[PDB]
């Protein structure tokens, strides 16, 4: 990925 | 109400680097 | 976009990404009308040709966002939708005429230094700005060039293009609810959006009110920045009774 993970709340 | 008047521009009376460029070419 | 420059931080507050879940991808832009309701193209969400077909679970929205790449904590916010509404007489077969579709977020965005909601025009505002040599500015975090990808939201400013010369640019059949803009190849200044940009907004500063109006959506190119073609936007005044609808209703 080259986007950084985002909170797992929003998925 | 409030639409858009940009917090760190307008709000502050501050332009951004090319809003001028925009003004310029209203005629 | 193409021959841009990095955006001010907190230039473009109303800027949204369009962000898929599975896999993590840049799908579009998008803008801020309110503090529930988000405005993009058409055809980030539904276009066949692509096999693109969107539902509400396998995206999300990104707003208040400056780095491409970055989970921006305490400054972006991050949005489930609610439900997706398409134009229902969206074109995708022919010309992408009314390129447009709204999205209603689960809850509520807070606003902030850096999230804040562009305004929409009216008749009279249309009649004054959308004029051929007026300039508007487009943003957004697609590609660099046509054939690579900013790591910060991307600006470039655009002149209006007089009707006919858009007309003569293409094959394609341009529609009342479409304008064009871009440099012709004399000028000696370029730019244009690139894959990623579709569904950002096209923006004007009125210089009677000073505020910011999104006069149109990023919709499509015949590639980017080539000498000679432009760039279609969707003409947001145009299809404002069909905005209103869905927002009254809905
Ligand atoms: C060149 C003609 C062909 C057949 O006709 C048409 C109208 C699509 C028919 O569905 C457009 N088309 C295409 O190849 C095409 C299609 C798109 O979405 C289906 C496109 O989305 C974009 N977006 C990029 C960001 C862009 C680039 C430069 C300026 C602007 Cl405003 C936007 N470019 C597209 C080009
Ligand atoms: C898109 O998907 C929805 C349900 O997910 C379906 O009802 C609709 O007909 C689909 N359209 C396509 C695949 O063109």
């Amino acid at each position: 990925g080259d986007f950084e993970e985002i909170p797992e709340e929003y998925l | 109400a409030d639409c858009g008047l940009r917090p760190l521009f307008e709000k502050k009376s501050l332009e951004d680097k090319t809003e001028r460029e925009l003004l310029e070419s209203y005629i | 976009i193409v021959e841009g420059s990095d955006a001010e931080i907190g230039m473009s507050p109303w800027q949204v990404m369009l962000f898929r879940k599975s896999p993590q991808e840049l799908l579009c832009g998008a803008s801020l009308i309110s503090d529930r309701w988000v405005l993009t193209a058409a055809h980030c969400l539904l276009y066949p040709p692509w096999d693109k077909n969107f539902t509400e679970n396998d995206l999300l929205v990104r707003i208040g966002k400056h780095s491409r790449t970055r989970y921006e904590r305490n400054i972006e916010k991050i949005s489930m939708l609610e439900k997706i509404y398409i134009h229902p007489r969206y074109n995708w077969r022919e010309n992408l005429d009314r390129d447009i579709a709204l999205m209603k977020l689960k809850k509520p965005v807070a606003f902030s230094d850096y999230i804040h909601p562009v305004c929409l025009p009216d008749r009279e505002t249309a009649a004054s700005l959308l004029q051929a040599g007026y300039k508007g500015r487009v943003t957004g975090w697609g590609n660099l060039k046509e054939t690579g990808q900013p790591s910060v939201l991307q600006v470039v400013n655009l002149p209006i293009v007089e009707r006919p010369v858009c007309k003569d640019s293409t094959r394609i059949r341009i529609t009342d609810n479409m304008f064009c803009a871009g440099y012709k190849p004399d000028e000696g200044k370029r730019g244009d959006a690139c894959e990623g940009d579709s569904g950002g907004p096209f923006v004007m500063k009125s210089p009677f009110n000073n505020r910011w109006y999104q006069m149109g959506i990023v919709s499509w190119g015949e590639g980017c920045d080539r000498d000679g073609k432009y760039g279609f936007y969707t003409h947001v005044f145009r299809l404002k009774k069909w905005i209103q609808k869905v927002i009254d209703q809905f």
